[PDB]
């Protein structure tokens, strides 16, 4: 269901200029803007916050998905525990873009955050596995890429919004 | 962000059914309806004898509904002339997975009773009514608790006059009490 | 009273589709016979 | 033979009707 | 219900606004068209009679049930005299705002 | 409707026959039976039944603030009755085509 998001393999220019040449490809192949997301991240010595789609916000070091409450819900936690959890170090990178469809499907490339960050991509799925087909998209869309490596023998099924955590991965990439 | 308001009582055993009649015939359309609970309290604490409320006290009916806790504590100063009022908030969380995260953050547990009961949708506010059950680990109070919880932001406030004059309603055997 | 009309209506409703369902029946006893006529 | 086995389907039917009518003349039990 | 039961899982946009809906004369305002709607594809019905006489007529069969708004309709040839010709049996489903 | 019963047997005894019978053994001044029953329902009557009303009247005293005490104050029992017009309508649509079939045969 939920792909896994990938790293930008192409870099051969500018990562503004990469992701308008990546939008343009997008664009050519035909699509519509579907609105403009981001993608949050506030790392407690490690707990990792996130944000994606919309009305929920989550953070984990190491759980499955513990999020089904707005950010709300969790700012109250973080500020009631001022002095006890709160080991906010330097802001985390986030990344934002807008989000496209070609067909029965949706499409998201991210953005740098303080310049010299990263400008992945990440692709979704319908079906609830088949993880040969989907990769043919991105075969149309670039190179080589998009290992996924999500988490396999578990259909703790079918990876519910648990693609947040292979979102930490990106965030790994620094 | 959001503050929550409380005039607990209790009243007798053998006067609840003439108590929860006219309770149902008070702000409530129709149809009076009931929960079974499931008491997951939970401690964090350890280094300032001051944990939080994790009293993650959620019904054990038909799944899908998710259980969660609510954040309960630290009466702050003021409601000048008004019953109890506390700074609050709220919180869902997944399907045990809450559990998981306190289980895997270091915390323990806190209760292991549970108080099924009755609840009753005032209008701005909500009351609610239950009696614990003496059960063993693997299953007390001989006393039906009730209580008037209502929840909402800043504002003004001034509708803990109106929570007052439910207090009216409830003259027979209902008064309202802080602790201490 | 409300649960007792409550049953004077639902069988009635039923009671109603048991109709349509006879209906239906005649109806498709009808269609049918709607195709022999060779005007 | 084919307005005949017309008529009597349009007759089957009527019977029909006739008796659905009648057995439920008074569905309504009381006010 | 459903706005707390949100939470729980990433519900798109769509979801989201659809929670909740319109309601009011827009309801009616499909609702009655959908009917006369119905109404233009009776008129093939007798179309029918109208198009062909000599020609391969054509048979009727509705639904036994049909919903609020949508409903289908069985609609085949039928070739007179023969039942070995059932080669083109088509079926439509009925569209208020829209078209069948 | 044990409240309804208890109260149409606190009218029906409200006016019970001890009033009546206060006016008995004076007019018997020729014969003195049992009429010692005369005198037992002079006081102990009225007191019963100033206490039996007393208790009627205290009693649970729904009415404190506002309208409580409600219990029809609802639903499609209004739709229940247009249902009954559905089956009225759909008497007269089978009626009607009845009444075409036989003018058709």
């Amino acid at each position: 269901v939920t792909c896994v998001s990938q790293m930008p393999v192409a870099e051969g220019k500018s990562l503004q200029q990469t992701v308008e040449l990546l939008t343009k490809k997008l664009e050519m192949l035909g699509a519509e803007k579907q609105g403009t997301f981001c993608v949050d991240c506030e790392t407690y010595h490690g707990k990792l916050m996130y944000v994606m789609h919309y009305p929920l916000s989550c953070f984990a070091l190491f759980e499955n998905g513990p999020c089904l409450i707005a950010d709300t819900n969790f700012d109250v936690l973080m500020v009631k525990l001022k002095g006890f959890f709160q080991s906010a170090k330097a802001s985390k990178i986030e990344t934002r873009g807008t989000r496209y469809q070609y067909c029965d499907f949706l499409v998201k490339v991210g953005t740098v955050t303080m310049g010299p960050s990263a400008r992945g991509i990440s692709v979704e799925v319908e079906y609830g596995d088949c993880w040969s087909l989907l990769l043919e998209f991105l075969q149309s869309f670039l190179g080589s890429h998009a290992p996924g490596a999500p988490t396999v023998f578990g259909n703790a099924v079918y990876g519910p919004a648990d693609t947040m955590i292979q979102y930490m991965e990106l965030f790994n990439k620094i | 962000n959001m503050m929550e308001y409380l005039l607990q009582g209790s009243v007798l055993d053998h006067s609840l059914e003439s108590l929860i009649h006219r309770l149902r015939g008070l702000c409530d359309n129709m149809e009076p309806e009931t929960f079974l609970d499931h008491e997951m309290v939970f401690l964090l604490k350890g280094q300032q004898a001051s944990p939080f409320v994790l009293r993650a006290r959620r019904s054990m009916d038909r799944a899908g509904a998710p259980w969660h806790l609510r954040y309960l504590g630290q009466p702050e100063m003021g409601d000048k002339n008004r019953h109890a009022l506390v700074r609050n908030c709220v919180d869902i969380a997944t399907s045990e997975n809450l559990t998981d995260f306190l289980m895997e953050m270091g915390f323990r547990m806190d209760h292991e009773f549970v108080a099924k009961g009755h609840l009753f949708r005032k209008g701005i506010m909500k009351v609610v009514v239950y009696k614990i059950f003496r059960i063993l680990v693997p299953g007390l109070s001989l006393s039906y608790l009730v209580e008037l919880s209502v929840v909402a932001p800043a504002g003004q406030d001034m509708v803990s006059d109106d929570m007052r004059n439910f207090a009216e309603q409830l003259k027979p055997l209902v008064h309202l009490e802080k602790i201490d | 009273r409300n649960q007792q009309l409550r049953a004077l209506q639902e069988e009635c409703d039923r009671k109603l589709i048991t109709l349509r369902d006879e209906v239906s029946i005649d109806l498709y006893e009808l269609e049918e016979e709607y195709y022999s006529s060779s005007s | 033979s084919e307005l005949q086995r017309k008529d009597a389907l349009v007759q089957k039917h009527l019977t029909k009707l006739r008796h659905w009518q009648q057995v439920l003349e008074d569905i309504n039990v009381q006010h | 219900k459903r706005m707390r039961l949100s939470g729980p899982q990433a519900f798109d946009k769509n979801e989201i606004n659809s929670i909740q809906s319109t309601e009011g004369l827009l309801e009616k305002i499909i609702k009655q068209a959908k009917h006369i709607f119905l109404r233009s594809r009776t008129a093939a019905t007798i179309d029918s009679l109208a198009s062909r006489i000599e020609d391969p007529q054509i048979q009727a069969h509705w639904s036994n049930i049909n919903d609020v708004y949508e409903s289908s309709v069985k609609v085949l040839i039928t070739s007179q005299g023969y039942e070995q010709i059932c080669k083109s049996i088509q079926l439509q489903l009925n569209i208020g705002v829209e078209q069948v | 409707n044990e409240r309804l019963r208890a109260l149409e047997d606190i009218e029906r005894e409200i006016g019970a026959i001890l009033q009546n019978a206060g006016t008995a053994i004076l007019e018997l001044s020729k014969e003195k039976r049992l009429l010692d029953r005369q005198a037992a329902a002079f006081t102990t009557s009225v007191q019963h039944v100033e206490a039996e009303l007393s208790a009627q009247i205290r009693y649970l005293t729904q009415v404190a603030t506002g309208q409580p005490h409600e219990g029809s104050s609802y639903s499609s029992r209004k739709d229940c009755q247009m249902a009954l017009k559905r089956v009225d309508y759909a008497r007269l649509k089978i009626s009607d085509v009845a009444r075409t079939c036989e003018q058709m045969l």
